[PDB]
RNA sequence: AGGUUUGGCACCUCGAUGUCGGCUCGUCGCAUCCUGGGGCUGAAGAAGGUCCCAAGGGUUGGGCUGUUCGCCCAUUAAAGCGGCACGCGAGCUGGGUUCAGAACGUCGUGAGACAGUUCGGUCUCUAUCCGCUACGGGCGCAGGAGAAUUGAGGGGAGUUGCUCCUAGUACGAGAGGACCGGAGUGAACGGACCGCUGGUCUCCCUGCUGUCGUACCAACGGCACAUGCAGGGUAGCUAUGUCCGGAACGGAUAACCGCUGAAAGCAUCUAAGCGGGAAGCCAGCCCCAAGAUGAGUUCUCCCACUGUUUAUCAGGUAAGACUCCCGGAAGACCACCGGGUUAAGAGGCCAGGCGUGCACGCAUAGCAAUGUGUUCAGCGGACUGGUGCUCAUCAGUCGAGGUCUUGACCA
RNA sequence: UGUCUCAACGAGGGACUCGGUGAAAUUGAAUUGGCUGUAAAGAUGCGGCCUACCCGUAGCAGGACGAAAAGACCCCGUGGAG
RNA sequence: UGUCAAUGCACUAAGGCGCGCGAGAGAACCCUCGUUAAGGAACUUUGCAAUCUCACCCCGUAACUUCGGAAGAAGGGGUCCCC
RNA sequence: GGACCGAACCGGUGCCUGCUGAAACAGUCUCGGAUGAGUUGUGUUUAGGAGUGAAAAGCUAACCGAACCUGGAGAUAGCUAG
RNA sequence: CCCCGGGAGGGGAGUGAAAGAGAACCUGAAACCGUGGACUUACAAGCAGUCAUGGCACCUUAUGCGUGUUAUGGCGUGCCUA
């Protein structure tokens, strides 16, 4: 049964399902839009925009919690200096998604996640 | 061997009588508004790359 | 949740140090003295339920030694005891205290606390004895 | 199935549950006398207190309660009391702790001076 | 034969002379008379009563008009209840009375496809000493050739909850009428925000 | 009489019908262990004996033994007897006996043997059909649609103690001690529920070690599990936790008890007739149910479109659905429920609740480990509202023109 | 100490859904129900009576004397070998 | 690097790799795991299985003995940071 | 020191898992030895009623109470099938 | 030579009596897989046939004549071996 829910466990263990995220958040804030599988954009929807809310509070604090979880410096800095403060009078809904047919591969469905 | 097994071969009638059910179903395709091509729903007209404005390459 | 098998403390000085518990009954004190049971299936001994059990541990110097069958009235579960108000009690160690076929105890006296419920199912004397009815 | 009514259910609980709501002295996991009454002895309203650390607090509203431990001739005993629960009179802080978490229950097994 | 219609609240903690009581909340909210059922017509007696309100944008033209023949917005919900014969709008107010017992009618919480143990209670093989029986998995289901075949009715793996239930003879602890809030012990049927019905007690005490 | 024992016989099965016991799951008989109703008694009461009716439900936990049995412990209303391939190994054990090793006792010159005894010893991932539990698709149910429903029939349930009142009464020299009716509280079992008490809650908060990294310090991240370890823990799920249940009334019956009563001028419960009478039968309680093809009933909606004897039935549409999208205390898929811009559906954002337990940074005290303030701090999954910031764009598919006969009413 | 009363919650890997590749043992043919009876003596397939619209998907293992090895026990052969 | 020592264990350098189907879902059941109220072997043929124990210091250590041993008997204490 | 603990190494104790396997004997966990009657490489010698064997009728090229290949040979088949 | 295709494959053109021989190159049976059409089937119990009758369809050993299909009724226990 499952009648609450955070979200998805893709098909990865504890660790993993944390490294993923954060790596396309990084991606996704180094790269304004980047597509990847349905499934794995609209996980990667509120994270993403949760880190950039947290960068929204300028202080040393807000960018020490978001090295937490973007690792990269440059991409951190870019948040916290640059997309962020951009986003100033936005209420959330930084994000969005559409998506775009089918691959040939796997026959699975891609999408495109890209800042608003 | 191989503990249950079947017991008669399936007749050429039974066997295609399960098979009524694994008919494809074709997609509901509709008409993109600009660039006069076939397009699935929701998602962005591949022949253009337009979606309202227009996202994709080509 | 006292269940056969389990091991108890005594809390008087009937002269065991502890039983193991080998039934649970249905033991109204019942103007007779005890009641015969209310039905051979009942699983759980809670506080002021009676219980058999052999004697596994006793006093050198006793009235009652090692070995002896017999009849005690639990007096302190580890197992919460829930309460008409709302409150809940729950001590850290399970006790009993041995007890005659009229259900008064054996020893002079009971030792430690004993639950409210005990003066519930009219086991007076044993009540009477005790330091602290909680 | 389900009704989909437009309804805040958090206030239907709300008001509810404030009507049997009571506020005490702000404790914290350390030491405290509960003043509480036993009308359970016969048809006299006997008074009894427990004065015992509070190793924990949980929930709110109707629902809150705390968590009293002492030692009684020996034996260990807690205690489990609705802030809200007419069987309970006043508390007091006998005294203040200076815990670090909001549990403690370490405390079960440590039993000393 | 009193009913009503409501939604399930929740359930919290209460007092009554000192005495704690759970209690589940419902919302016993207004429901319209939208049918009326004679013998002399439909051929039985009964009151067809509505619940929660929609919008007319959401209401199709046909339960439209059956909602207009009967001068009332329009309910998501509808329901009938043998012999009553209420007036105007039944109103939780007075239908039920402090302390009354009643039959609340919900609909179980659904568990999905459940195994034996879950859905049976059967307790099913020992976890050491040597099985790949360890779960579920019931033991037999019949015995070699004397009827062989397995029984009807047989317990088995299955679709476990949401099923009708009714739970008699709760008691009413207290009424908010103002409020269309009824105060009820003990637990109801089914999950918050859900459908639930209340009635007279269908097996009134001797 | 039965066919559950040991047997006779040798009938299907030796191109295989796996055998003891346990576990699991049941279900049937009744020659009834308990409960329910009766007759008789060497039946005062109480406690019994025994026979008749009765198969609804119920029928405990351990020690010993492979055991089935049986003995024992401690309970019980009771701790029933049998069938079902001595029910049940494509369901599990593998303790027992029917393989190879090895040993004792015994027999045999021996090889070897057994009525034996003893330690050891491979139990075969994929269900075709039928049968079963769950879930969908199709067509049907004389137009096409949205809802509300009767209940033919079917399933579930069905146990029982203790105490108290009657009443220290009837009864009995006494000790003792009732039926009938009326209360109350338990056990076991079941259904639902998560408020309570608790469990868990794999990254919600904190603490901790080693080592590697973000240049360094400070602050963090990884690995130590598929959580490195530890301490807590919301929603959810959950029992050991709560709440509810077994019925009352009624109809026909069993043994049986009677009324009226002949044959048979008396008697007789039966020969006609009639009443009483059980945990059993029917109904009542809960759940399912019109594929009840005998396809039921009620409220509402849309309405008479179009095509030359050539395509003869189809096609544009109505009412209304469906695809698709975002979600769900719904769920394997399907199905079901809610939202989809005339919009609060979900996310996000804000506020709150709740969890953790006082952040970084700076100051300060101290030689320092650290302590103190700023700070009930900081951080925050699933909880309660609000809010048009994001996506629910745009669209496509499908769906009525109502057969005939007979009868009544109408113009 | 989850072996147990008595099982719960959580994790991962399968099982489930979609796209790619795609076996096997078995198979007289099959339009392959229940009771009772009869039959070479344990009937889907004979008789009577009941029940049952067509077709799937996930699952369980009572039947199909289910599958596998022309029984290793037993007897037989004027069979064999140690 | 750490840890009495080590080719042990944990993380890591150089170096080498992510194991030639993939994506979702988060039912029954099956495998391999984590925790568990009260109870603690009542399970069972049998504690089978899985817990518990666990390294190094210190104190302490029985019957019996072939005087070597039983012995790591049993049992108790310590373990971190700073001056 | 046919002493102890314990990696490598040699081994194979109990459970599970695997049973149309990843594998015609394995995997994880656990467990025995671990300076010795020890482990291992290359070269080489002993074979069919024969060799070897700290001894199970074990092993002798994946099924040894007498190996494999060819041959006598279409053995013989009071037996079963057709 | 031309067309669709990365190709494979094919459709034309041309040679040839013939491509109804085209290099997966004589014939080209059957099992087995498909497309289209006639007649038909969603209350039904079945060794699958057989007899009987009605309906529908077609007329090249062929208009009393059938042939194909079908509805309903009756009847009906595969083959072989032993
Ligand atoms: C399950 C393991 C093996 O089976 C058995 O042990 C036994 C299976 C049956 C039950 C048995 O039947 C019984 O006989 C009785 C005499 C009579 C009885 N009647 C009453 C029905 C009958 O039921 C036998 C004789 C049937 C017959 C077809 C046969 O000979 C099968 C042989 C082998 O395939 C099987 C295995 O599955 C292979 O497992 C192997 O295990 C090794 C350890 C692995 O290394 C691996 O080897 C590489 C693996 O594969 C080979
Ligand atoms: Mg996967
Ligand atoms: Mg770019
Ligand atoms: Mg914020
Ligand atoms: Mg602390
Ligand atoms: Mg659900
Ligand atoms: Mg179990
Ligand atoms: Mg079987
Ligand atoms: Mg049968
Ligand atoms: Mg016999
Ligand atoms: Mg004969
Ligand atoms: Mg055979
Ligand atoms: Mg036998
Ligand atoms: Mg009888
Ligand atoms: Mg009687
Ligand atoms: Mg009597
Ligand atoms: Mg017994
Ligand atoms: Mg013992
Ligand atoms: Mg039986
Ligand atoms: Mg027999
Ligand atoms: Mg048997
Ligand atoms: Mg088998
Ligand atoms: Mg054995
Ligand atoms: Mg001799
Ligand atoms: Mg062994
Ligand atoms: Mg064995
Ligand atoms: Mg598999
Ligand atoms: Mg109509
Ligand atoms: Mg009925
Ligand atoms: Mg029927
Ligand atoms: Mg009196
Ligand atoms: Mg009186
Ligand atoms: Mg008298
Ligand atoms: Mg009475
Ligand atoms: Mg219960
Ligand atoms: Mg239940
Ligand atoms: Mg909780
Ligand atoms: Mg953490
Ligand atoms: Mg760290
Ligand atoms: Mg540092
Ligand atoms: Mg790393
Ligand atoms: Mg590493
Ligand atoms: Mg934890
Ligand atoms: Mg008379
Ligand atoms: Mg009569
Ligand atoms: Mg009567
Ligand atoms: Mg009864
Ligand atoms: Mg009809
Ligand atoms: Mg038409
Ligand atoms: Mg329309
Ligand atoms: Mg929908
Ligand atoms: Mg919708
Ligand atoms: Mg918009
Ligand atoms: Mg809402
Ligand atoms: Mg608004
Ligand atoms: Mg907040
Ligand atoms: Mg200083
Ligand atoms: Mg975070
Ligand atoms: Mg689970
Ligand atoms: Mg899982
Ligand atoms: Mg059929
Ligand atoms: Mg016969
Ligand atoms: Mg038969
Ligand atoms: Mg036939
Ligand atoms: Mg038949
Ligand atoms: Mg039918
Ligand atoms: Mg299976
Ligand atoms: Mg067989
Ligand atoms: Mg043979
Ligand atoms: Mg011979
Ligand atoms: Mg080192
Ligand atoms: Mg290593
Ligand atoms: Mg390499
Ligand atoms: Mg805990
Ligand atoms: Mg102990
Ligand atoms: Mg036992
Ligand atoms: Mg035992
Ligand atoms: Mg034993
Ligand atoms: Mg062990
Ligand atoms: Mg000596
Ligand atoms: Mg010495
Ligand atoms: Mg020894
Ligand atoms: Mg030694
Ligand atoms: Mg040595
Ligand atoms: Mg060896
Ligand atoms: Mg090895
Ligand atoms: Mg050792
Ligand atoms: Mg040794
Ligand atoms: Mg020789
Ligand atoms: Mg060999
Ligand atoms: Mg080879
Ligand atoms: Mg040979
Ligand atoms: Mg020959
Ligand atoms: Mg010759
Ligand atoms: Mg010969
Ligand atoms: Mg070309
Ligand atoms: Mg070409
Ligand atoms: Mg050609
Ligand atoms: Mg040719
Ligand atoms: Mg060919
Ligand atoms: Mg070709
Ligand atoms: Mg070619
Ligand atoms: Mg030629
Ligand atoms: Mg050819
Ligand atoms: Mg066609
Ligand atoms: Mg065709
Ligand atoms: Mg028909
Ligand atoms: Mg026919």
């Amino acid at each position: 049964m499952r009648h609450g829910k955070a979200g998805r466990k893709l098909n990865r263990n504890s660790s993993a399902r944390v490294a993923l995220a954060r790596a396309q958040a990084t991606a996704l804030l180094r790269e304004g839009r980047i597509q990847t599988t349905l499934t794995k954009a609209k996980e990667l929807r509120p994270f993403v925009e949760q880190l950039i809310t947290t960068a929204k509070g300028g202080d040393l604090h807000s960018r020490r919690l978001v090295a937490q979880d973007i690792h990269d410096k440059d991409v951190v800095r870019k948040v916290m200096d640059e997309v962020a403060p951009k986003y100033a009078e936005r209420p959330g809904g930084y994000t969005r998604i559409l998506r775009v047919g089918t691959r040939r591969g796997d026959g699975v469905t891609m999408a495109l996640i890209e800042l608003v | 061997a191989k503990h249950p097994v079947p017991k008669k071969k399936t007749s050429k009638s039974k066997r295609d009588m399960r098979r009524s059910h694994h008919a494809l179903t074709a997609p509901n395709l509709t008409e993109c508004p600009q660039c006069h091509g076939k397009k699935l729903s929701h998602h962005i007209c591949p022949n253009c790359g337009y979606y309202d404005g227009r996202q994709v390459l080509a | 949740m006292i269940m056969p098998q389990s091991r108890l403390d005594v809390a008087d000085n009937s002269g065991a140090r502890e039983i193991m518990c080998i039934r649970v009954l249905n033991s109204g004190i019942g103007g007779k003295g005890l009641t015969t049971g209310g039905g051979g299936n009942k699983r759980y001994a809670h506080v002021g339920d009676i219980i058999v059990a052999s004697v596994k541990d006793a006093a050198p110097r006793g009235a009652v030694k090692a070995g002896d069958v017999v009849k005690a009235v639990v007096v302190r579960t580890s197992h919460a005891i829930k309460r008409a108000d709302g409150s809940t009690i729950r001590f850290d160690r399970n006790a009993a205290v041995i007890i005659n076929n009229q259900g008064e105890p054996r020893g002079t006296r009971v030792f430690g606390p004993v639950a409210r419920e005990l003066r519930d199912r009219r086991f007076m004397k044993i009540v009477s004895l005790a330091p602290e009815v909680l | 199935m389900q009704t989909h009514i437009k309804i805040n259910r958090g206030e239907l609980l709300r008001g509810i549950e404030q009507d049997h709501t009571r506020q005490l002295p702000d404790f914290r996991p350390g030491d405290t006398v509960r003043v509480d009454t036993k009308v359970r002895e016969g048809n006299r309203t006997r008074s009894q207190a427990f004065e015992g650390v509070v190793i924990a607090i949980n929930g709110s509203g109707s629902r809150k309660s705390f968590t009293v431990r002492k030692i009684s001739f020996g034996e260990g005993v807690e205690r489990v009391f609705p802030f809200a629960s007419p069987l309970v009179n006043q508390v007091t802080i006998v005294e203040r702790g200076k815990v670090r978490r909001a549990k403690l229950y370490y405390l079960r097994e440590l039993r000393g001076k | 034969m009193k009913g009503i219609l409501g939604t399930k609240i929740g359930m919290t903690q209460i007092w009554k002379n000192d005495r704690a009581i759970p209690v589940t909340v419902v919302l016993a909210g207004p429901c319209p008379i939208v049918q009326r059922k004679t013998a002399q017509t439909d051929g039985y007696e009964a009151v067809q009563i509505g619940y929660a309100p929609k919008a007319e944008r959401k209401v199709n033209k046909p339960m439209q008009g059956h909602f207009a023949k009967a001068g009332v917005a329009p309910t998501r919900i509808l329901r009938e209840f043998r012999g009553f014969a209420p007036d105007g709008d039944s109103v939780n107010v007075d239908i039920f009375a402090e302390g009354e017992k009643i039959d609340a009618t919900g609909t179980s919480k659904g568990k999905g496809t459940q195994g034996v143990m879950k859905r049976w209670n059967f307790a099913g093989g020992p976890a050491s000493h040597g099985s790949k029986k360890w779960h579920r998995r019931p033991g037999s289901i019949g015995q070699r050739k004397t009827p062989g075949r397995v029984y009807k009715g047989k317990r088995m793996a299955g679709h476990m909850g949401m099923e009708r239930v009714t739970v008699q003879n709760l008691e009413v602890v207290e009424i908010r009428a103002g409020e269309n809030l009824i105060l009820v012990k003990g637990a109801i049927p089914g999950a918050n925000g859900g459908l639930v019905v209340l009635r007279s007690a269908a097996k009134a005490s001797a």
